[PDB]
């Protein structure tokens, strides 16, 4: 007989990137 | 709330009385607690006064 | 025993949500195919002792494609009306955040706002099947046609109180007739069946498409040809010899000598002979309907072999002079195609199988009925020689046929090519 439940389941490549960040403060 | 909204007359006071000896009805489910909280907040905003 | 009566609306809503969430078209097609396969398997397992029941995927197909819904008139409740009705029915505060959000939806669609509003209020599991949802929508539409908003309000309240937030959002989208699942109507029809879009276009209806194209194996060819029915024969397309080799991908083809005869079709069933023309006109009286009547019918009853009882053929009618053994241009019959033999239908089978079975239908007999003369060619020189022979024989031209071509009634093109001097 079954029902609708039985039929219907419940359910290195690339290149390196670098960014240089330099402080521009007076102490530098 | 539906019963309140079904009255054609002008109601000065809208009041509800809850006769129940239970203090933790939805102890086995939290979703019902949140639904009840939201409904109570909506009723309070509307102007329904509950005891 | 409709299948929709056993299929909860929540399953369809979850399938639609999965289809929308999926990014690649492959995942959406896979989800839709899984749902369709489950529905078809359940339908097959349910209607075992069946009598050609008129149950199909229409209950779910109409909801999946609301824009094609023609049976039901305009609901009369648009986005503004839907937001208002949600406000009254839910007893929200007119000044509460939810009420303004529903009303101020920037006339991020209204369905999403309604889903967010209903999430804390609605249940987690609905109890309405597809059939019940369709019945409620039909009631709403009928009441709108009859100008009775009380029943519309009652039906909307029932839908709101017996469905979950996801179900409410999907119902709102269906009512508005705007789903945007990420797959076009053409893709949905294609996954449903290979010959669904064209059938819907020609017929302009969904229920017929759902029912006729139920079995994926059975194509449009099988249903387009029926016993004792007048169908439209196809025709070739004019093509030039200089590019003839490019018509069929340089593959082997069949050259047939064109005959200037009237195109007609014939059905044989025991002692019953039915005749029809290209336009559907019946000329059975000319050749009779029984072997004891007519001029051509009596001489062809014995031609058919005992193994052939029910058959359908198409060919050309002309005039023949045995004295000079000549064919007069504008009773002899040339048969060049068979569309059905016995129980099985030959429409699905390609031209090669039709030609193969043609030799097994009847023994050709000159003067009354035979098989049109034809050959197999694969070179331009062969086509030129055939055309020269036909012209020397006073024939109008040549026909080029592709064995891989299939029977597609009421269509122009395919392997049917007509070559004439020009």
């Amino acid at each position: 007989m079954s029902g609708w439940e039985s039929y219907y389941k419940t359910e290195y490549s690339g290149r390196d990137s670098l960014i240089f960040l330099v402080d521009a403060s007076k102490a530098m | 709330a539906n019963l309140f909204s079904d009255v054609q007359f002008k109601m000065s006071h809208k009041r509800i009385m809850l006769f129940t000896n239970e203090d933790n009805p939805h102890g086995n489910d939290s979703a019902k607690a949140s639904r009840a909280r939201t409904k109570a907040g909506d009723l309070r905003d509307t102007g329904i006064f509950l005891d | 025993q409709t299948v929709a009566s056993h299929v909860p609306f929540a399953d369809l809503c979850s399938t639609l949500e999965r289809i929308q969430k999926s990014k690649g078209r492959a995942e959406k097609i896979r989800h839709f195919r899984e749902f369709l396969d489950s529905w078809r398997k359940f339908h097959d397992a349910l209607h075992k002792n069946h009598k050609d029941v008129t149950d199909s995927f229409y209950p779910a197909m109409r909801l999946i494609l609301p824009q094609l819904e023609r049976e039901r008139m305009a609901y009369g409740i648009k986005e503004t009306m839907l937001a208002k009705l949600y406000i009254e029915l839910l007893n929200l505060p007119r000044d509460g955040k939810d009420a303004l959000k529903l009303l101020n939806y920037r006339t991020g669609d209204f369905a999403m706002i309604a889903y967010f509003v209903l999430k804390p209020r609605c249940l987690q599991k609905g109890s309405l099947t597809i059939q019940q949802v369709n019945d409620l929508l039909d009631s709403i539409a009928s009441n709108n046609s009859a100008k009775r908003k009380d029943l519309i309000k009652k039906s909307l309240l029932q839908l709101i109180t017996q469905s979950s937030a996801l179900e409410q959002k999907w119902l709102i989208r269906m009512i508005i007739k705007d789903l945007k699942l990420g797959v076009s109507q053409q893709t949905i029809f294609s996954v449903f069946h290979n010959d669904a879009a064209e059938l819907h276009n020609v017929t302009t209806d969904l229920e017929k498409v759902c029912r006729q194209l139920h079995d994926p194996s059975v194509g449009l060819s099988d249903i387009s040809i029926t016993l004792f029915s007048a169908f439209k024969p196809m025709l070739a397309a004019i093509a030039d010899i200089e590019h003839i080799e490019k018509d069929m991908k340089h593959q082997s083809f069949y050259i047939e000598t064109k005959l200037d005869g009237e195109r007609m079709q014939m059905h044989k069933d025991g002692d019953v002979y039915k005749y029809f023309s290209r336009n559907g006109y019946n000329y059975t009286d000319q050749f009779g309907a029984s072997p004891t009547e007519g001029s051509l019918t009596p001489f062809i009853h014995n031609a058919f072999k005992a193994d052939i009882q029910i058959c359908i053929l198409d060919g050309e009618m002309m005039a023949y002079n045995p004295n000079t053994q000549t064919f007069m241009q504008k009773t002899c019959y040339c048969v060049f195609d068979v569309l059905m033999v016995n129980n099985k239908k030959l429409g699905h089978e390609t031209l090669r199988k039709r030609y193969e079975i043609l030799s097994s239908i009847f023994t050709p007999i000159p003067g009354r009925i035979e098989i049109v003369q034809k050959t197999q060619a694969h070179t331009k020189n062969e086509v030129i020689d055939a055309l020269n022979e036909a012209i020397d024989k006073r024939e109008e031209g040549i026909m080029v046929k592709q064995p891989l071509s299939i029977y597609k009634p009421d269509k122009r093109g395919e392997g049917w090519l007509k070559i004439k001097p020009e």
